[PDB]
RNA sequence: AGAGCAUAGCUGUUGGGACCCGAAAGAUGGUGAGAACCAUCUAGUAGCUGGUUC
RNA sequence: AUUGGAUAUGCCAUAUAAAGCGCUUUCGAAGAGUCGAGUUGUUUGCAGCUCUAAAUGGGUGGUAUCAUCUAA
RNA sequence: UUGACCUCAAAUCAGGUAGGACUACGCGCUGAACAAUAAGCGCAGGAAAAGAAAAUAACCAUGAUUCCCUCAGUAACGGAGUGAAGCGGGAAAAGCUCAAAUUUGAAAUCUGGCAACAUUUCUUUUGUUGUCCGAGUUGUAAUUUCAA
């Protein structure tokens, strides 16, 4: 039961001259302090294990394959007599 | 041969079949990471004035204070229902602390 | 469906004090039935309500007389009325 | 104004000596610079051509991205943090999640240090995740240092409402 | 405390997502001829009526009106006292508002009316219940804030080929009743006996 | 305002056209796509079958294509719908194995280099 | 009327006449050459399509066709195997011999090894056997690649041919 | 990731960290112009999921709008406007105090090579994308004019279609 | 123990400028210097006036 | 004389590459002054103003729990 | 003192782009009298807009958008009047791109200058290759878009 009572901080409020019958100002509200110290209530303590449950792929124990591509696309330009070798580079 | 009959009736013979979800209806479920982004974000940044306001109400009892102030500052009471849960979590794992 | 004895269960919990005084609970139940066959009929149909509403709104003066209590509105007190004033205008 | 103690924090930043020593180890793991990987590449190129089992390399990583997937993976060892990055969002979460995954970390002065580190005109972090087996000792002693002079120093005033 | 000043009775208006012109305005003005009473925001979910229990005690109401809006055609009234009691049901038709010309009453806002029952609403332990769980919420408790002791006003419920009639009448001197304004139907549709839940009582069939 | 039709019998003939230009252009295959067989969606309408958009991902893979490869050889593909009998699923699988028994696909030149 | 239109009228110049109005023409056949060889310039692409014996649409036509003359169980459905369907005319003939011809002409589908290639799995097999390939990839001095079991079957199924 | 940070900290919009920056940077955009170049987002992860790329041809502008027609709508205009060799991609809201909202606009150049060679933003060059902040094609713009799908959201109605054989 | 549906013509009737014509509205946008003048909405109108063809 | 798409046939082809379909004792990020709530207008939409979110969440429907969808 | 970075600048520096006109048909911001109309203002193209569901439905379910027929002068609103939509039948059909997860065994990305080589509706147009500088780690490529 919720006794069907009236808390009293309702929005609705009590109270020619309106006497016939019967049944603003600045107040502040206490002394609050407006700059709390910095509350580490999730990083107090460490967590172990990594983020990511995530498996580790192959390519980060093996020689980088884009650096292969750009390899054999240096070596057909070498072949194919586009870019200058370093014996010719230091020829020159 | 290839056509289509585009009549009436292909048999009133009806059986269910068992379909399995779509990736789609799985929004809204929350990742490992994302939680913890989340916890670190609400840390790092501080709290509105009125989550301040709501965290003091319910330090000191005032329960029916804070969900009143929740509601009116948010809108629904399903709003205001959450924030409470998570302020007042936020208030335990502070006071465990400091 | 219907359930009578559920009905007179919640109709007993839920039942006012009868010792209160009409007044107070500012509630008539005079016995006039108020029978309007011809239900599309607005005439007949007012007619039939307001005669059971006249003999309540009398009995409910009169019992607020007997109370001490004021039932007509007095000319001088100037009080917000619900009726729309632009409206009837 | 008052400034937040996540905002603050980045105003203390590590002392002289300690930050000539953080970058005195980091200015020997620098990123190949573009001309140093043509070189290399070319002449794996010259052997590929002609007629033809390398190691894993060892430098610094940078990248905002990949700095705190690293954080987050725990590979990091060491995490520095530009003071002057233009917006502080970037970075005003980095100091916390160091924190949490207990990396060591650092917030260092100015970011065109760390951006010359790594051969570019800024970096607003850099981490440290391998060395050789020669640098152990060297990175030990620093994560010390980063420890005593920026963790154990201050850690209050971390807490703080700075400015006013 | 617990409470203030407790008022006997209080009230709590809602409304559900797709309320229209009429079923607005018929709010607003129930809430005008309603001194107690605490207008609220939109209930956000259309099925979850538990919340409603809860909006009440929060807001010490023991009387809850929802207005619930299927389609944005139909509209219905689901009325019930917040702790436990029984949930009713009513379709609203016959929509006439402050908007029309018709209606020629004059009421004080807040006067303290009269609630006259059919002899019908005894016929039947339904309609007693309900005869009974108007007189509570409709009729305005003394001590009731902004409320006025004089009386302008009667509520007439005329029970007719199943279905409640409400008509607002003003008290004339001379009774010669004045249409308040205030017309619609009420039509039973089920009566539960808990607060918007449990299992249904009593089906209008 | 009053819409005149007597474009009418020109665009009855612009849309034939614009079917033998696409027949020009594409020349022995089919100038329309083939098209599932649905049932409409109400009381009234539910006994008829009608002709749907495209094949569901589970058609699909029940007759052996590949929605990578279906909309190569002409069969939409409809991500939206699915299969709640196995009547629908039946009556679209066929309709595709049959429209894979008449298909004449010619193949295609491929880039073979001469090293490995 | 307009002052543009009356602006030339009123000059000396000729008019840019374009002559494109000819109706009842139908779109010469590009594409497939025995489509066009055998194509009928004057009947519509359904007379064409069915004269060729091909399907102008695998639907149903919306509306009444041309009458010129008066003529006189889930498991054997996903299971059930169609052996294709006959020819019916001369020209789907020589489309679908076209077809098959050409498939066995580009049907060389192995990929031989290259230089690399074939050193890689020659290391490899010279040293772990030949049947067991699982040991071959879990190897981290000769597989520097990282290549899986299947790839280094297919490296040794290529060497092969 | 930081832009999962990024984006979660942006939705405490008026926390402590929030609303010092905001306070602070509602200042000194009142300093500068009212339509003046950004040198880089200030919200690099809204700007990057709004189709902003750090790249050449890319260019960031604020703007203020005062408070008291949408306004985010109104800052995409007065911007399409003031660099008008550049198309208007999207914009996002930054901050806001009293008198001003501030918004920031993503332009891309439809001459610049590294915008005209991109196939994901090759379609902005094209003239039919000429000022679509004009014409309500931006995402404020189509959201302003109720563009959208489902039942939440004339001519051929006025007019009496009168067939051949009727 | 169904009598309808479709088309055409005729007649009546209700709308469209609606048999023709006849009083100034008003509004929007301009020109010139309060007032004046111009162009469109606009076939906004005459309970009536006059006329309405072998 | 210009050019379309193809076909056929040479010459090159940076494939240590890149794909579809099997399988899982491993993972699976999803758009915020936005949704929404209150109040004023225009016409449910739109906009201003005050406030301001969530993660199996959120939107929209049928229930009066289920269905459907996955916005900024 | 010098250098790195940032910021503010300047330049008849080099290379580009905007304005104005026409608007029958687009799309916007507006807006009277009597119509969401005229007029006013802004912005386009050969079409525009819309568009691959925060869509319907309650079925044996449908499946981006647009248009036509029908639904239907119906439901609904409000008696008059205003007046849709789902389904159904046709025309045409085509699907996709990102943000958010570390390439981290290698910024794999891009503009510009210069120098060659081609190429042209074209000595007028387009590129390619090499080198240097710049952009970019406050994130450019590959990969992924929930249908996964």
């Amino acid at each position: 039961e919720i006794d069907a009572g009236y808390s009293s901080d309702s929005s609705t409020e009590d109270v020619n001259l309106y006497i016939n019958y019967d049944i603003q100002s600045e107040i502040p509200d206490e002394n609050f302090d407006p700059y709390p110290d910095y509350d580490d209530f999730f990083t107090n303590t460490v967590r172990e294990t990594p983020l990511s449950s995530a498996p580790e792929p192959k390519r980060r124990f093996a020689p980088s394959k884009h650096e292969q591509k750009r390899i054999l696309q240096l070596a057909y330009a070498i072949r194919k007599g586009r870019i200058l070798t370093s014996e010719q580079r230091a020829e020159r | 041969a290839p056509g289509l009959v585009v009549g009436l009736n292909k048999g009133k013979t009806l059986t269910k079949r068992q379909l399995p979800e779509r990736p789609s209806r799985r929004k809204g479920h929350l990742s490992k990471r994302t939680a913890f982004v989340r916890s670190i974000v609400r840390e790092v940044a501080g709290f509105a004035p009125y989550e301040r306001r709501v965290m003091e109400l319910i330090r000191n009892s005032q329960d029916k204070r804070a969900r009143k102030l929740a509601k009116k500052r948010l809108g629904t009471l399903k709003r205001a229902k959450g924030k409470i849960e998570e302020l007042t979590s936020v208030i335990q794992s502070s006071r465990l602390a400091h | 469906i219907n359930n009578t004895v559920a009905l007179e269960n919640i109709y007993e919990r839920i039942k006012y004090p009868d010792d209160i005084s009409f007044v107070e609970n500012q509630a008539v139940t005079t016995k006039e039935p108020i029978i309007i066959e011809n239900v599309e009929d607005d005439l007949a149909r007012e007619l039939a309500f307001y005669k059971q509403g006249v003999s309540s709104v009398k009995a409910a003066f009169a019992k607020l007389r007997e109370a001490n209590v004021l039932i007509s509105r007095p000319h001088d007190y100037f009080a917000e009325m619900l009726k729309s004033d632009d409206h009837m205008e | 104004l008052k400034v937040p103690p996540a905002i603050a924090q980045f105003q203390k930043t590590l002392d002289k000596n300690t930050a000539t020593q953080v970058f005195k180890l980091l200015n020997k793991y620098r990123p190949e610079t573009a001309a140093e990987k043509k070189q290399r590449l070319v002449a794996e190129a010259e052997a590929v051509a002609n007629g033809k089992v390398s190691k894993k390399p060892y430098n610094v990583k940078y990248g905002l991205n990949h700095v705190v997937a690293l954080i987050e993976a725990k590979k990091a060892k060491l995490v520095l943090i530009a003071s002057d990055v233009d917006p502080i969002e970037l970075v005003v979460f980095l100091p916390a999640l160091c924190k949490k995954m207990g990396v060591p970390y650092a917030i260092v002065k100015n970011k065109a240090r760390l951006g010359t580190v790594i051969h570019q005109k800024t970096a607003a972090v850099l981490a440290v995740t391998e060395v050789r087996e020669e640098d152990k000792n060297e990175l030990a002693s620093i994560v010390s240092a980063v420890d005593a002079n920026f963790s154990a120093k201050y850690d209050e005033s971390r807490r703080k409402w700075g400015g006013g | 405390s617990a409470g203030f000043v407790p008022i006997k009775q209080k009230v709590l208006v809602l409304s559900s997502r797709g309320v229209t012109y009429r079923q607005r305005h018929l709010l607003n003005d129930l809430v005008s001829m309603m001194p107690h009473s605490k207008k609220d925001s939109k209930l956000d979910s259309k099925d979850r009526l538990y919340q409603l229990n809860e909006l009440a005690e929060l807001y010490n109401c023991n009387n809850i009106f929802f207005f619930e809006s299927r389609r944005r055609e139909d509209l219905y009234l689901h009325i019930a006292r917040a702790p436990n009691g029984p949930t009713v049901k009513f379709h609203v038709e016959n929509l006439h508002t402050m908007d029309e010309l018709n209606m020629t009453g004059n009421a004080l806002k807040g006067s303290r009316p009269i609630l006259s029952f059919d002899k019908t609403f005894d016929t039947a332990p339904h309609l007693k219940v309900v005869k009974e769980l108007l007189q509570q919420t409709f009729g305005i408790p003394k001590g009731a804030r902004r409320s006025k002791p004089f009386i302008d006003r009667v509520c007439t419920l005329t029970i007719a080929d199943g279905k409640i009639w409400f008509r607002n009448y003003e008290i004339r001197e001379n009774v010669t009743l004045i249409e308040i304004g205030p017309r619609f139907v009420m039509t039973i549709i089920n009566i539960l006996e808990g607060s918007f839940g449990g299992p249904v009582i009593y089906k209008n069939d | 305002y009053v819409k005149t039709w007597f474009n009418q019998p020109g665009r009855k003939l612009r849309r034939r056209q614009a079917r033998q230009t696409k027949a020009a252009k594409i020349a022995p295959r089919p100038v329309e796509a083939i098209r599932p067989a649905v049932k409409p969606p109400t009381i009234r309408y539910n006994m008829k079958v009608r002709a749907g958009r495209g094949f569901t991902l589970e058609e699909l893979k029940a007759a052996g294509v590949s929605r990578r490869v279906a909309s190569t050889i002409g069969i939409p593909v409809d991500h939206r719908r699915r299969n709640r009998s196995e009547e629908s699923l039946q009556r679209n699988v066929e309709r595709i194995k049959v429209y894979l028994a008449h298909l004449i696909v010619f193949p295609r030149k491929a880039g073979q280099p001469k090293k490995g | 009327a307009n002052p543009r239109q009356r602006n030339k009228q009123r000059s000396g110049k000729p008019r840019l006449t374009r002559r494109n109005a000819n109706k009842k023409a139908k779109a010469k056949i590009y594409g497939n050459f025995v489509i066009q060889q055998n194509w009928d310039k004057h009947a519509t692409l359904r007379q064409n399509y069915a004269r060729l014996g091909l399907l102008a649409t695998p639907n149903y036509v919306t509306g009444g066709v041309e009458k010129l003359y008066p003529d006189p169980t889930l498991d054997d459905v996903l299971d059930k195997e169609i052996s294709i369907a006959p020819a019916k005319t001369e020209v789907v003939r020589q489309l679908e011999e076209e077809a098959v011809k050409k498939a066995a002409r580009q049907s060389n589908k192995m990929l031989p090894l290259s230089a690399f290639e074939h050193a890689y799995i020659q290391r490899l097999i010279n040293k772990y056997g030949t049947e067991d390939f699982e040991s071959m990839a879990k190897d981290v001095k000769l597989n520097s690649k990282l290549f899986n079991g299947s790839k280094l079957k297919n490296l040794y199924i290529r060497m092969k041919a | 990731g930081a832009y999962k940070y990024l984006e979660e900290l942006a939705k405490k919009k008026q926390s402590d960290v929030n609303l010092f920056l905001s306070r602070v940077r509602a200042w000194e955009y009142r300093q500068m112009n009212v339509i003046h170049r950004a040198s880089r987002p200030s919200r690099p992860d809204k700007a990057r999921r709004l189709g902003y790329k750090a790249k050449q041809g890319y260019v960031i502008y604020r703007i203020r709008v005062r408070r008291g027609r949408s306004a985010r709508c109104t800052a995409e205009e007065r911007v399409g406007r003031y660099c008008s060799n550049l198309r208007v991609l999207n914009s996002y809201w930054v901050n806001q105090d009293a008198t001003y909202k501030f918004f920031e606009v993503i332009l891309v150049d439809p001459s610049h090579k590294a915008i005209r060679r991109d196939p994901r933003i090759n379609w902005i060059v094209n003239p039919v994308h000429k000022h679509r902040e004009s014409r309500g094609l931006t995402s404020i713009g189509k959201k302003s004019r109720g563009i959208g799908k489902g039942h939440r959201f004339w001519l051929r109605h006025n007019t009496l279609s009168l067939r051949r054989y009727r």
